[PDB]
């Protein structure tokens, strides 16, 4: 059917979760089995947003620095963009405004971005306390979630909040 | 321990246990089995026998989806890792039969897959080599051989033609070979020495 379809990416470091976020919101469910996605690739999931139907190709990047140009190279025609490090991993929060830096040098399209601290079921493990995400949510200009893929927290929630803004964007 | 050879080992024992499958054909049924298929078998033995051998903290087989075998052009990945837990390596590898799909994106990718696999190795970096691998020609249908990627490359800048029609060309007139031992013997030290291989096809038996 689709009047309308966005294209999404999910990018940040290596381990943060990317895949097991997008498996969790397009699938409904989480291994624990790591496998590091080489490359990119992409996944279809069709919503009932607020009237109509919406078609979203969310792509899931890798984070290792050696594809960093070839998921460069899928920027263009983003709509939205999930930054997305780990609550858990200090270097991953470091790193997300390098990544606000690659979303306004590679695609900036006007695009939409969301930041989204993972693994907030690990508490016992966590590094980045929750005001520093959104102060430097805050600060960029993006709205943002502490998540779980592992126990979907606030995951679907995310990709809502993502295509509102892209939605009111328009 | 020593990784080149036991990959090179791998490869001629999957493609030896391929040679059963290629060529058959049923006339009052659907003649030849899936590209998919043949991938599968060639995998499932090359990673049993890598697994035989100990060799998986150096080697790693990621085999494409059908998203990622889209729009890479390539059909498997085998990624060399080094000592210092670094990659050193990375073949990507697209497979062709001889003797004769987006299905979600909303096209822009007009392409073929020889430039598909091109775009894909120059946008990974220096490091990543395309590989061909051929299961059958026309005649001899149980033949399997490799081609690198560049020697076809340094075809086209003589003959003008499509990648995909080049391969195709270059299988069949080159009589020069080289072993996948040979091939594969630089592997981690020198990386033009894999891309400088010439104007030879690759022999795997
Ligand atoms: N506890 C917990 N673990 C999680 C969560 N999300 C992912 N993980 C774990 O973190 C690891 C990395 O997840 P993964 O999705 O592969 O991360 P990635 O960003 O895709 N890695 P890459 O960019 O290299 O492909 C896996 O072991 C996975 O089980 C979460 O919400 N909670
Ligand atoms: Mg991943």
């Amino acid at each position: 059917n689709f009047d309308y379809m966005f294209k999404l990416l999910i990018i940040g470091n290596s381990s943060v979760g990317k895949t097991s976020f997008l498996f969790r919101y397009a699938d409904d469910t989480f291994t624990p089995a790591f496998v590091s996605t080489v490359g990119i690739d992409f996944k279809v999931k069709t919503v009932y947003r607020h009237e109509k139907r919406v078609k979203l190709q969310i792509w899931d990047t890798a984070g290792q620095e050696r594809y960093r140009t070839i998921t460069t190279a899928y920027y263009r025609g983003a709509m939205g963009f999930i930054l997305m490090y780990d609550i858990t991993n200090e270097e991953s929060f470091n790193a997300v405004q390098d990544w606000a830096t690659q979303i306004k040098t590679y695609s900036w399209d006007n695009a939409q971005v969301i930041l989204v601290g993972n693994k907030c079921d690990m508490e016992e493990e966590r590094v980045v306390p929750t005001e520093k995400g959104q102060l430097l949510a805050e600060q960029l200009g993006f709205d943002f979630f502490e998540a779980s893929a592992k126990e979907n927290i606030s995951v679907r929630q995310a990709f809502e909040r993502l295509v509102d803004a892209i939605c009111d964007k328009m | 321990p020593v990784v080149c050879e036991v990959v090179s080992e791998a490869i001629v024992h999957a493609a030896q246990k391929l040679k059963e499958y290629l060529g058959f054909e049923y006339p009052p049924s659907k003649l030849c089995p899936a590209a998919n298929t043949l991938n599968e078998i060639f995998l499932i033995h090359f990673i049993t026998f890598c697994q035989e051998k100990g060799v998986d903290e150096w080697l790693t087989t990621t085999k494409m989806t059908k998203h990622q075998a889209f729009l890479f052009g390539a059909d498997w990945i085998w990624t060399f890792w080094g000592s210092d837990k670094q990659i050193k390596l990375q073949l990507a590898v697209q497979t062709l039969q001889m003797s004769s799909p987006e299905s979600r994106v909303e096209s822009s990718w007009k392409k073929s897959r020889f430039d598909k696999l091109e775009e894909f190795c120059n946008l990974i970096g220096e490091d990543c080599l395309g590989l061909f691998i051929i299961f059958g020609m026309p005649g001899k249908p149980k033949d399997i051989r490799g081609v690198v990627l560049d020697s076809v490359k340094s075809q086209m800048v003589r003959s003008h033609l499509p990648g995909g029609k080049a391969v195709a060309q270059f299988v069949l007139e080159t009589e020069d070979c080289v072993f996948i031992k040979e091939l594969l013997r630089n592997c981690l030290s020198k990386k033009d020495g894999l891309r400088e291989v010439g104007k030879v096809y690759i022999s795997i038996l």
